[PDB]
């Protein structure tokens, strides 16, 4: 209902999303609070990606029943651009390749107003973001975000984009996949940096080990939130009950 | 101050060639007859220039050039075309390129046009590549109105040759873009890539016929075509693949029409509107971004 | 015992049609004139048959058929051709298919031939699809010698139509395979896939011309072509894409020549030799496995 | 030298592999012993994939200096098929898709002679291999190993293939990537099963958490084996010194 909504950034109420004849999300009740790293775990086919695309307003992910409230506003009639302008962003699992867009210009797209305006401060933010994702800024600034990059380079540049954007809500679809991750300390270093800045992360993942580093974890099984709360408790339940 | 061939209007302004790079030039029957000869062993790291300026009305800039590269030589040619007035212009280049054993030729042609489309840019290039030779070709027409672009290329490659041909175009108003390229991999292990990138707007007409023949064992090829359609533009993509050897392999991929939905939606998730996002994709596609 | 059309030699053996499925047939001027009419609302789950047997020398099995599907109807036609003698055979089918509003037609033709290549299988199919209609077509010729296959299809699609056309071939000896398919997406949101799979061995000659026209907003299409070349076989792949709307998008992908190196090497890492691994890939390609 | 070679399955001696003008492996000294899960860790560009392909004899991965001895035999003139017939196999990171090959027929390719030998046993091994990788045998046996499958389904079928094959040496390039792994208990269940059967696994990985479950770990940095030994020992070193 209306209980504790004043400290809630995102509120998904009994959401039903259909993909063709199949109902993928069968009543999703999920909330994201301010300054929280809330992870979403679940098996293949549970609706993890569908949920992330429905919140962002991606075409073809329209709810049949339910509502998505972001910042107190029901975003039912808002498009991707309008939802992004409210402080919500999505990092896809396989970030799109773009013909002829340099890294230095790509990282300026959607950049936070606190960096975006001053040029020498915006250019410094790019360096800090590329250095956080273990990429040499001078080796990548003039590279294109095209097919030429490795999947790990392109996904690290996408992680740097989330850093430059510094959103109120960052939806991260499988952030540790395809980056050639050395250890969870690499991704935790980025997660804690965004958290300290005031961001909330909606980390979508199938890897229980990644979810344990989050503040809260929700287990989605067949389009429904089965258990939610403590990361280690709901995590151990996920590994056991599948 | 550099081996360059300057042509203002239909006349040769300058013809200078350095040591190991013979540059000949004359005017006969209304055409310019150039001949570039790269001497055996000479690998020049600095690019040769070829400027073409046209400011007069009804100019027929016809240039027949022969480029010969001897065994183990190397050269890069940077052709620049400036046609800002564009009324009745006709730039026609007919080239015969012969790349010797283990020689390397690179060609880059950039065009800067004005906003009237009575220009005809018509390059015809015959390329013969010997064992171990390399041919790199790039035509870019993304500034002003193209007018009518009519490119024709035929490349015959022997053992261990490498070919890389590219076209970047930005067609507006009633622009016509015609591209017809054929690469014949006639020697063992000869490799090729034909790439086309571009955006077509308003009432433009694009025709891209790109062909690779894998006629020898271990010859490999790839055709990559991508063309954005905006407004009432019309595009035709004809990428032919011929294979006449069981150890040859050629692939082709093409995407024609509206911008990729994932690309558009990824930029809109950054706060850009559909028009800003499309503009970004199109600018990157044509090499502006 | 089922709505079927049997044709042994150049004569009609049987012509039986059930309730809601009118099957007419007659012999005129050396050709067979068939007419299939699926009545409005009739959605048949059991497939209609059409058997063609040829055991005599110099037979010209010419069949002109018209298939009409009324609004909300559904039918699947399974054509079976058995030509084991194959000395002077000629199977020619000229078809006019009209798929009504929200109707669904599926066609599957399978051929079983002997080791004589004096066979000419020549289907010409004109298909007209109304708002919401569906057309699924499959031609398989992987048994015995093809002889000369000459397929021609032209499909005109209106709003919300769905087209799926496929060809699986196995060409051996001096076999000739000719495929020419055009799909015109002339209505909003009309979707199409043209797929070609096959293997060409010995002295076979393959020509695959597959075309999609994205002429309306939200029309989408994809051409997928894959053809293995073994021996002295020759393949030509011509996949045309035309786009005449800024909200239309068509893609294509093709791989022609030797088997994919990663596929071959993955099977060889299982202990299979290069010939066993290639044989597995080719069998899977032609639908044997 | 010749010390302890009688209990060694694989012996890579000072191996130099060039990919174009670049030398990727600059003197690799690595050994794989009988009944051992020997993991290889390293950053991107270290030569992990190159090493796995050079041992298997993949075309384009020819050594310039050094030798690879497998089962006492120098396999310098042996092709992929000949090396596979000696008991060595490779599971690629992105297993190849195949047009028209069913799962039931794919899992019979290279299957161990202990199971291939009898139809009833071969059909039983295919069910336990698919059940081990958490796939419903009846839902996948008649599916094609083509583009139609998800990356997770195709890579789980590839792990099932390694099980059916039961090689003397199984080289596994990034076995936990692209499978939608619930936890390391899923991959460990498979690793222990192969180990109990007598297999040696040469697990190639960039993820330190995965290498901790192995018996021994070798750190490859810029084509050379820097540290080798205990999993937490060299694993912690890799996170710190990179």
């Amino acid at each position: 209902g209306e209980f504790m909504v004043s400290i809630m950034l995102l509120k998904v109420e009994d959401l039903h999303v259909y993909r063709g004849n199949r109902e993928i999300l069968k009543g999703v009740n999920l909330t994201v609070e301010e300054n929280e790293i809330h992870a979403i775990i679940g098996p293949n086919g549970a609706g993890k990606s569908t949920l992330a695309y429905t919140i962002m307003g991606i075409s073809g992910y329209k709810p049949t029943k339910g509502r998505i409230i972001f910042k107190g506003v029901d975003i039912i009639d808002k498009n991707i651009t309008e939802r992004a302008r409210m402080g919500m962003t999505l990092a896809w699992q396989e970030p799109a390749r773009f013909e002829g867009i340099k890294v230095k210009n790509y990282l300026m797209l959607g950049m936070n107003e606190k960096y975006k305006k001053d040029k020498e401060i915006a250019e410094e933010k790019i360096r800090e973001a590329l250095k956080l994702v273990n990429l040499d800024p001078d080796k990548y600034l003039d590279r294109y975000v095209d097919e030429t990059l490795s999947g790990g380079e392109r996904k690290r540049i996408e992680l740097a984009s989330i850093i430059c954007m510094e959103p109120d809500l960052a939806i991260l679809d499988e952030p540790d996949s395809g980056i050639d991750i050395v250890s969870f300390d690499e991704i935790k270093r980025v997660f804690d940096y965004l958290k300290d800045k005031g961001c909330s992360l909606l980390v979508i993942t199938h890897r229980e080990e990644l979810a344990e580093h989050a503040d809260r974890v929700s287990l989605i099984c067949a389009g429904e939130v089965i258990k939610s709360g403590d990361p280690k408790e709901v995590g151990e339940f996920y590994k056991k009950e599948c | 101050k550099g081996p360059r061939i300057i042509v203002k209007e239909s006349r040769i302004i300058d013809v200078q060639g350095d040591e190991g790079i013979i540059l000949e030039g004359k005017e006969e029957d209304g055409k310019i007859k150039a001949k570039i000869i790269v001497k055996k062993g000479y690998k020049f790291k600095y690019p040769i220039h070829m400027c073409f300026g046209i400011t007069e009305e009804n100019i027929s800039q016809i240039i027949d050039v022969e480029i010969i590269l001897e065994e183990d030589s190397s050269i890069s040619l940077m052709s620049h075309c400036s046609f800002p007035k564009g009324k009745g212009i006709k730039h026609i280049m007919n080239g015969i390129i012969k790349i010797g054993k283990n020689a390397k030729f690179s060609y880059n042609e950039f065009h800067y046009h004005g906003m009237d489309g009575d220009i005809l840019v018509k390059p015809t290039v015959k390329v013969e590549i010997d064992e171990g030779g390399i041919y790199i070709s790039n035509f870019t027409l993304t500034k002003g109105r193209i007018g009518t672009l009519d490119i024709e290329q035929e490349i015959i490659a022997k053992k261990d040759a490498i070919i890389d041909i590219t076209t970047r175009t930005y067609a507006i108003k009633e622009d016509v873009v015609k591209v017809n390229e054929v690469v014949k991999l006639n020697g063992e292990n000869a490799k090729c890539i034909i790439k086309s990138r571009g955006a077509a707007m308003d009432n433009s007409k694009i025709s891209l016929k790109l062909k690779i023949e894998g006629n020898a064992p271990y010859s490999k090829g790839h055709i990559d075509c991508a063309e954005i359609v905006k407004g009432n533009a019309e595009v035709e993509s004809i990428p032919i693949v011929v294979v006449r050897d069981d150890k040859a392999r050629i692939t082709h991929e093409a995407a024609i029409g509206s911008v990729d939905k994932k690309q558009l939606e990824t930029l809109m998730a950054k706060g850009l509107d559909e028009d800003e996002a499309t503009e970004i994709i199109v600018k990157g596609m044509i090499g502006d971004l």
